[PDB]
């Protein structure tokens, strides 16, 4: 019997079985309601330092594949599920779940009451936790580790996941027919956008590429100055893990961009930064939004979108500078989801327009960005 | 955005009587729609010929019409109610068809009736398969290679193109009605002919085969704001080729990657947008090639369905309620989600933290020569649903709640049967109702998962799980009961294993296993359904059992709880009538102040609607499952008498296990059920029972038969034997012997007894004589021929029995009236399937009433003391599934075969009869040529009938003997030859449409067997036919009435009672 254990900051224990690597995992514990999309979710940099619990019982039904990786690696700290299926059963599968987990050296546990954990996290809020997988997983140790966990509040995680050097991205989206495309030639892209890598998802890039943008991915700490030197058609602010607030450099640089007429667009962490750089404040959510069935209303059009969410922090609406107009709101909880600079070509979104995994409902958000771009070039 | 202001009154088109492919799901949906429209302050009008519907309850709507769902009748209703709009998406295909007929007839225009929910164009765009194919092509969605055919010529050309096998699908049909798979020309011709004549647009779509591909469904919802959500995804366990309704299906989808899922999601929304559904739900179907994920759209149903009902139950998202409101201008964003205390909007996509499993319920055993292989045309009669934290756990619970005698994966074949691997291969390759159990037997036999895959095309994802259960079973059998340590036992439980199944394997009684669990403190916890994987709290108590850590039951200590036990999946004989009763008990006792707990697992019903009770446990209605709930609920009383056989069978054990079973005692019931005990009681009371006997051996019976006298009723497949030879005859082919009462009138009496008094609920007179099962008999309330005197004796006999048996709640007594003398057929110390009918006719809600009585409130206390004898005639007629099983002889007998019923209301029995008959989809005409071919005994009576028809202006035909007797009477019918007599023979004439009516009576096994042809031909050709002289008489009577003349609301009717 391959034992495994999960212990929460508060002393709550969950006994199950090991399905990943051998060892220990510590991080903030969250729950995600997506019934499909597990690989994409584990591979999203925004999950770095977090222990991901999946509410949907059977995780691994379709195994895994490269095309379904949202990044260079598994950022999730640990994986907590209810049931690891006997087999992966999908034409796109290249390796079973457990094997991928092991290959990615991830500590994972299965066979536990994810529902009770979910309800606990819902009612009491996020909690730090530790998963120990091995012959004789120590419960006290686990609890120690969880208690010790410094916590995500005030933690800059962007500088930790960002790229080392800048680079180009010209690869577009995947299609059932031909899989992932061959990166385009630079002359195949009208537009040139600079994307700050705060722990950016591949789907965002690919989608931008689908829209005619050749990209220049830059490290999280790049100076506005260095950027501007590049004569960008548009500037993009990626999603990413941790607290946005502590990211002074980003805020600083953005503010700078906001002096200029350069179009700015942000998603999730990007959205928060943009709000910070604009005078708004950020808060830590009780438990956040992590799932793919989240209704968000476009207040302007009075239309609802089913969205993919992944955030533990949010922009406080009652601290929004008058130059900051509310564009979208959560239909689940009234929390802020979109904003637009009344005075500048800049806007952002709390959710993941690029989905992956999740509904395509929010993808049009990208088009406004392209609009801005096109117009800026006119000028 | 809010509610529409231009509309004040709405007409809701009901589904009509229950049929294979169109069942209870429509009472659930219709009741929902009413509730939601009434809630929103609209004036509610509905038509629905099925009286055993909650939707037809008076208090549920403003104007309730239990009338034939005939466009002419609907027109009167409209003319009389002037509804502003009509909601046609909640009554199955009947509602769709009707809506479009009225539209076509220009009735809608005529009375300025606005069609809401789905527009006639959207409905046709979806129902007309030609149009649907075009639409797909427009939006670039892929469909299989197909061809439209309006004639057999047209059709054969397509077959030549697409090749065999090919799928035949009629436009304007559902539940695979009129369709099938054709493996050869002969099959092809047959299905097409049937389909062409069945299609309301006389059209068929014939498609190349995609058999074996994965099959999926998605329940979508769209609003006027273009907001659109996927409420539930469904993956079929059985692949493409077996209708979804005859398939084991699970929610959610299991083997699709997110990428594929999104494609499918988008496609689904595209579908509704192109068809034009903007204010309601719709079911969209797909086929996926597992080898490359190739997506193909199959069809879409612009309304609520059996899947939407399943989805609703599965997710906790009440689709029909929401859809109803969407029909009147509301948008999803404005509606609240019920289960999340309304703290969240309806505009969202549900997320579930468990697996939902549905298994169809079949009844092939009731259909002699029916082909029993599954195909594209539905054959199931019901369904069970179950929920578990795991697929294994979900599937096994469903199996044990299926009401077939399974306790899980019980073996079908033996291990040491050399031939087994043969039977197994067969059962896999060509699926029947038993396949699930064969899959397990195959694994026990050494077949690999790949081996199984290759024969069934069922995803290995599911297969591997069944194999694992097997290996586990083997372990259990190996280690035995001593090997059943708490760890292992818990593993088992968590995998869904039933005590019963472990018991069998371990070779012990089921109670033994339960004891063990009791010793180990091994009990399930209850999780709640919430639509959101627990992301938001719930104030609703809709739960399922599982073997996990935290329990969410949180039973209340505050109230007096009452449990009501449902009947599980529906089957022939155990229909909606029972659920109806169940629902009532809950509503009643809830209203009265009790905390009502409902226990059931039929996803189609109103009883499994969270709104029906205080607490709902969607569980298998088994001793095990029921005892666990009782353990924690610690209720005050349990009602076992209203869900049919399922809960009745449990009564004894429950009580012994300590359950506070209320109303008529288990023992009392046994007194009545038990042949011996009963007979013995009947005696004690000195009443009439037919001469009977219990035989062991053949010759034993031949002699005993001699005693009792012929004809006999032989019960082991129960047959009527007329002579020694016949007796013997049956024996080979083959113990209770009962003297058959020929030419007798069968009566049904429903009533309530509080131990203090007896309330006569209703005395119904069967049109068909004793010998035709009561369940398949048309009946009249009040009696239409029986004398008062004779009726008074019954009343008297009822009362004596009531007291003697110690009835405490409902009972039903069956009588036979022969020669002014009354005989006792049987006693049913419980709620009968006639209860809803009687309640609807008399205005008294017997189920409510008897419920209170069982719960301690006397009839007196209630104020229900006098027997209602309505100022009108109410006639109940049935609907039979013969059309679904062409190989069967479409003839009535002592065994029940009907799936549904209808009610007919009239100022005269003839009126009521004509209404009941039309409502039953009869094809009877008021003119033409009638064919008469009756048995000997009917020879005398047939003259009058022949006379009546002549009077009616019909022309007659008759078989030899029949013509003899007629001529001897001055009636010279036209002679026709029996098939074997040569041309021109009945078969030809029938086929050539020479008759509009047929009266065919037969008696005797071979005699029936030999005349099979006429009845089958009658059915295939659409000629209304009676198989009883009584039925024939009633039909003739109805010739004098006009069912489209007068219409009446239940409310109105009810108000006419004094
Ligand atoms: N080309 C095809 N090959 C194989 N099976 C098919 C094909 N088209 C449809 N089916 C099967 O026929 C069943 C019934 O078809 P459907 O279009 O849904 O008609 P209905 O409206 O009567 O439900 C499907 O659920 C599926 O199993
Ligand atoms: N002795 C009998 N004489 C005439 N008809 C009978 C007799 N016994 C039963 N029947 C017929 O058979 C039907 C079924 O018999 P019953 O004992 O009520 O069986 P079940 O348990 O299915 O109700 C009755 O509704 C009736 O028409
Ligand atoms: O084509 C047929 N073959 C055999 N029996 C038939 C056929 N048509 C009618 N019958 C039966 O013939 C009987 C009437 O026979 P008659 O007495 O000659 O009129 C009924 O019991 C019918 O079911
Ligand atoms: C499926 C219900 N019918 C078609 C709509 C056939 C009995 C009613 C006529
Ligand atoms: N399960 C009984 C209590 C339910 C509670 N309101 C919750 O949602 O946690
Ligand atoms: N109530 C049964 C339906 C009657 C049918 N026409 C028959 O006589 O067989
Ligand atoms: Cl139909
Ligand atoms: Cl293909
Ligand atoms: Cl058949
Ligand atoms: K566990
Ligand atoms: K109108
Ligand atoms: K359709
Ligand atoms: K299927
Ligand atoms: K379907
Ligand atoms: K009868
Ligand atoms: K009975
Ligand atoms: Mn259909
Ligand atoms: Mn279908
Ligand atoms: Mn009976």
């Amino acid at each position: 019997i391959k034992s495994a254990l999960l212990v929460l900051e508060d002393g709550t224990q969950f006994h199950g079985r090991a399905i990943g690597a051998t060892g220990s995992a510590v991080g903030e514990v969250v729950f995600n309601t997506s019934m499909t999309g597990y690989q994409e979710i584990l591979t999203d940099p925004s999950y770095s330092r977090q222990i991901v619990t999946l509410t949907y019982p059977h995780i691994g039904n379709v195994g895994t594949n490269d095309a379904d990786e949202e990044s260079s690696q598994v950022h999730a700290q640990g994986l907590v599920i209810r049931d690891l299926p006997l087999i992966a059963s999908n034409f796109r599968n290249t390796e079973d779940l457990s094997s991928y987990l092991k290959r990615h050296n991830i500590v994972a546990i299965a066979d536990i009451d994810t529902r009770k954990l979910t309800r606990l996290l819902r009612e009491k809020g996020a909690q730090n936790g530790c998963i120990i997988a091995g012959d004789n997983p120590d419960a006290a140790l686990a609890l120690e580790k969880a208690r010790a966990f410094p916590g995500l509040n005030g933690m800059d995680l962007a500088k930790e996941v960002t790229t080392a050097e800048a680079y180009s991205w010209t690869q577009g989206s995947w299609t059932l027919t031909g899989g992932l495309p061959q990166a385009k030639k630079e002359d195949e892209l009208p537009f040139h956008v600079v994307a700050y890598d705060f722990g950016a998802k591949r789907n965002i890039l690919r989608m931008l590429v689908d829209r005619g943008c050749r990209l220049t991915i830059v490290p999280a700490q790049t100076s506005a100055e260095d950027v501007l030197k590049m004569n960008p058609d548009g500037i993009f602010l990626s999603n990413g893990p941790g607290d946005p607030a502590p990211c002074d450099y980003a805020i600083t640089a953005i503010q700078k961009f906001l002096e200029t007429d350069i179009p700015v667009f942000g998603i999730c962490l990007g959205h928060q930064l943009l709000a910070l750089a604009s005078g708004a404040k950020t808060v830590k959510m009780k438990f956040g939004h992590h799932g793919g069935n989240h209704p968000v209303k476009d207040v302007e059009k009075n239309v609802v979108m089913i969205t993919a969410q992944n955030h533990g922090f949010a922009v406080d609406e009652a601290t929004l500078p008058a130059n900051l107009r509310v564009t979208h709101k959560s239909l689940f909880d009234g929390t802020l989801q979109g904003i637009h600079r009344t005075d500048k070509p800049a806007f952002s979104f709390q959710g993941h327009p690029e989905a992956s995994p999740g509904p395509h409902d929010a993808a049009p958000l990208f088009d406004h960005f392209i609009e801005l771009i096109e117009q800026y070039r006119k000028t | 955005m809010p509610k529409r202001t231009d509309i004040k009154s709405i007409l809701i088109l009901g589904a009509g009587p229950i049929v294979i492919g169109q069942a209870c799901e429509f009472d659930y949906s219709g009741a929902q729609a009413c509730k939601a429209l009434r809630e929103e302050g609209y004036r509610v009008i509905n038509v629905n010929s099925n009286p055993a519907t909650i939707m037809t309850d008076p208090e549920m709507a403003d104007a309730t019409y239990i009338e034939p769902i005939h466009w002419e009748v609907v027109r009167k209703i409209i003319e009389k109610e002037r509804p502003d709009a009509v909601l046609p998406t909640m009554g199955g295909q009947t509602a769709l068809n009707c809506a479009l007929e009225l539209e076509r007839q220009g009735v809608l225009e005529e009375f300025g009736v606005t069609m809401i929910g789905a527009t006639a164009d959207a409905i046709d765009k979806a129902e007309d398969r030609r149009r649907f194919d075009v639409a797909m092509k427009k939006i670039g969605l892929e469909t299989a290679r197909s061809g439209i055919a309006h004639t057999m010529e047209e059709a054969l050309a397509v077959a030549a193109d697409v090749g065999f096998p090919c799928i035949i699908r009629p436009s304007f049909t559902m539940g695979g009605s009129g369709g099938g798979i054709a493996y050869n020309r002969e099959e092809f011709e047959e299905i097409c002919a049937r389909g062409l004549d069945l299609s309301p647009t006389k059209e068929l779509l014939i498609d190349e085969s995609l058999i074996g591909w994965k099959e999926y469904e998605m329940e979508v919802v769209r609003d006027k704001n273009d907001n659109c959500i996927i409420v539930c995804s469904i993956e079929n366990f059985d692949a493409m080729g077996i209708h979804t309704g005859d398939s084991i299906t699970v929610a959610p989808a299991q083997t699709l990657t997110d990428k594929e899922y999104q494609i499918m999601r988008n496609a689904s929304m595209a579908v509704l947008r192109e068809i034009g559904v903007e204010t309601g739900g719709s079911n969209v179907q797909f086929a996926v090639n597992p080898k490359n994920g190739r997506l193909i759209v199959i069809e879409m149903n612009p309304r609520v369905s059996r899947s939407s009902a399943l989805a609703s139950k599965a997710t906790g998202f009440p689709i029909a309620k929401v859809a109803a409101k969407l029909a009147v201008g509301y948008t999803l964003d404005e509606l609240m989600n019920d289960i999340t205390g309304g703290r969240t909007p309806a505009s969202f996509e549900p997320s579930i933290d468990y697996v939902v499993t549905k298994i169809p319920r079949f009844n092939f055993e009731k259909f002699a020569g029916a082909n029993d292989r599954l195909t594209t045309q539905m054959k199931s009669v019901g369904e069970v649903m179950a929920i578990g934290r795991t697929q294994q756990e979900s599937l096994q619970k469903a199996l044990r709640g299926l009401e077939v005698g399974a306790t899980g994966f019980d073996p079908k074949v033996s291990l040491d049967d050399p031939e087994a691997l043969t039977k197994i291969r067969r059962e896999l390759k060509d699926a029947g109702a038993d396949r699930i159990w064969y899959i397990a037997d195959a694994f026990r036999a050494g077949l690999s998962v790949d081996g199984v895959f290759n024969l069934t095309n069922i995803d290995r994802w599911f297969l591997v799980q069944i194999e694992e259960l097997v290996r586990l079973e083997e372990k259990v059998a190996e280690v035995g009961i001593t090997g059943l340590n708490a760890d292992f036992l818990r593993q088992l439980k968590r995998k869904g294993f039933a005590d019963a199944r472990l018991a069998k394997l371990a070779g012990v009684r089921e109670a033994e296993i339960r004891k063990l669990r009791d010793q180990y403190d091994l009990h399930p916890v209850y999780k709640r359904v919430d639509t959101c994987a627990a992301e938001f709290a719930t104030d609703t108590a809709y739960m399922y059992s599982t073997y996990e850590e935290e329990c969410e039951a949180n039973p209340s200590t505050d109230r007096e709880k009452i449990m009501v036990l449902g009947g599980g999946p529906n089957r022939i004989g155990q229909g909606i009538e029972f659920d109806y009763c169940c629902v009532h008990a809950s509503l009643a006792l809830r209203e009265d102040g009790y905390e009502t707990i409902m226990v059931n697992c039929n996803p189609e019903t109103v009883s499994t609607d969270y709104d029906t009770s205080d607490r709902l446990y969607f569980e298998p209605v088994t001793l095990e499952d029921v005892l666990e709930i009782v353990r924690i609920e610690k209720p005050k009383g349990v009602i076992v008498q209203y869900g049919g056989q399922t809960p009745l069978k449990l009564a004894r054990a429950l009580e012994a296990a300590g359950v506070p079973v209320i109303g008529t005692s288990p023992d009392a019931i046994d007194r009545a059920e038990d042949r011996e005990r009963f007979q013995h009681a009947v005696e004690r009371l000195k009443l009439k029972q037919p001469a009977n006997a219990t035989v062991t051996a053949i010759e034993m019976a031949v002699e005993k038969a001699k005693e009792i006298g012929y004809p006999l009723v032989v019960r082991p497949a129960m047959e009527i034997v007329y002579d020694e030879a016949d007796l013997r005859r049956y024996f080979q082919t083959a113990v209770l012997l009962d003297h058959f009462l020929d030419d007798a009138v069968e009566v049904d009496v429903d009533a309530i007894c509080d131990g203090e008094m007896v309330l006569i609920g209703g005395i119904m007179e069967h049109i068909e004589q004793a010998g035709v099962h009561s369940g398949d008999s048309a009946c009249s309330l009040p009696a239409y021929t029986l004398s008062q005197e004779i009726q008074d004796v019954m009343r008297q006999q009822v009362q004596k029995l009531a007291f003697e048996l110690q009835v405490r709640g409902l009972m039903n007594v069956q009588f036979a009236v022969k020669n002014n003398e009354v005989y006792l057929i049987e006693v049913n110390p419980r709620a009968a399937r006639t209860v809803p009918f009687v309640s609807k006719a008399t205005g008294v809600p017997l189920a409510k009433v008897a419920a209170r009585v069982m719960a301690g409130k006397s009839l007196a206390e209630q104020g229900v003391t006098k027997e209602v004898i309505p100022p009108y005639y109410s006639v109940k007629e049935v609907v039979l599934p013969f059309n679904k099983f062409p190989g069967v002889d479409p003839l009535l007998g002592p065994e029940m075969r009907s799936t549904g019923e209808v009610m007919g209301v009239g100022r005269t029995f003839a009126e009521a009869f004509a209404k009941a008959q039309l409502g039953s989809n009869s094809t009877m005409k008021k003119h033409g040529r009638a064919l008469l071919s009756v048995r000997e005994g009917d020879k005398e009576r047939v003259v009058d009938l022949a006379a009546k028809l002549l009077k009616q202006g019909f022309e007659l035909d008759a078989t030899h003997g029949t013509a003899i007797v007629l001529g001897e009477a001055g009636i010279n019918p036209r002679l026709v030859n029996k098939v074997h007599e040569g041309r021109p023979h009945i078969q030809d004439r029938i086929k050539n449409g020479e008759y509009t009516y047929i009266i065919n009576t037969t008696s005797g096994r071979r005699a029936i067997e030999d005349s099979r042809v006429i009845r089958r031909s009658a059915l295939q050709y659409k000629v209304h036919y009676d198989t009883t002289l009584n039925g024939g008489f009633a039909t003739a009577m109805a010739l004098n009435a006009d069912a489209t003349e007068k219409v009446i609301s239940v409310q109105e009717m009810h108000a006419q009672i004094k």
